[PDB]
């Protein structure tokens, strides 16, 4: 099966990328929640 | 009341806050908490000077 | 009644309230409103700006740079000072207007 | 929560990334009560 | 309190503001700051006329 | 390599355009933050 080999490679690659993404989202969501708190403390 | 409703920020949401925070951020917050105190002492002391009208 | 406001003290029948009026405080420091300060949420501090690297080692390696983040921290400082000056001011003006 | 029990298209919203939300959500509820208890003691003589 | 929490607008965000600002913009802001002062003098002076009821 | 030459040209061009864009965004963001301040000062 020359197709099985190929399909397996692409799944492996995809899994790696989702890992890097779950990192980036926690850095950005952190920042957003941090701007929203400070602004609140400042303005009634 | 404030002792059992207590929670702390998870450790993963730090790298974020420490990329966006200026230098005058936390210093400002403290001011908003000191202005409050001051007004409470003004209020209590202003009501003790009004007891001077109870002896008339 | 003048000494429980000046902070000079009272001697007579008003000699019990000289310990109740020490808890109130004087200036910015109030023993009553400093009880609330052991329970303050712990917020992180401020450090210099470090980049974030997506995809260490792989062909698809990129980095959110600091040069365009340092400009945001500049505008963000300003918009926090403006929003405190307009709070300190407006609270002095309405000191007799029972908020 | 499992979408599509038994079928080829079976997936599950996992708990590992939901437990992190409950962590941030707790914090943002304590901060919003401390800033209420506090501010109601300070304005006890200011007829709200 | 207002001396150490101080910051100024970066110099790159000027070209913007000076493309959108009308002529009556800053003049209006100053009014909002003069109306405040006026009300504080009215309030203080209205409380000195109420001390005329302390001698009865 | 008649392809290397071409790929290099297109990257050069792209870099130039990103430069012009970083300019335009600072003029527009300036304006937006300036409308939002003045409106606030005016309405409680």
């Amino acid at each position: 099966d020359p197709a099985k080999a190929a399909f397996d490679s692409l799944q492996a690659s995809a899994t790696e990328m989702i890992g890097y993404a779950w990192a980036m989202v926690v850095v950005i969501v952190g920042a957003t929640i941090g701007i929203k708190l400070f602004k609140k403390f400042t303005s009634k | 009341y404030l002792s059992d409703i207590s929670a702390q920020l998870p450790s993963d949401f730090v790298q974020g806050v420490q990329l966006i925070l200026p230098s005058n951020a936390l210093p400002c917050f403290y001011v908003i908490l000191s202005v409050k105190a001051a007004i409470f002492i003004f209020d209590v002391k202003q009501k003790i000077v009004s007891y001077l009208d109870w002896d008339k | 009644v003048s000494g429980l406001a000046n902070g000079n003290g009272a001697t007579g029948d008003f000699a019990g309230s000289n310990s109740q009026m020490a808890q109130v405080g004087d200036g910015d420091n109030s023993p009553l409103m400093n009880n609330f300060r052991q329970y303050l949420p712990s917020l992180p501090q401020s450090v210099e700006c470090r980049p974030f690297v997506f995809g260490a080692g792989k062909p698809y390696e990129f980095s959110i740079d600091c040069d365009k983040i340092n400009l945001f921290r500049g505008v963000f400082a300003f918009l926090l000072y403006v929003a405190t000056f307009m709070y300190v001011f407006s609270t002095f003006a309405n000191i007799l207007r029972n908020k």
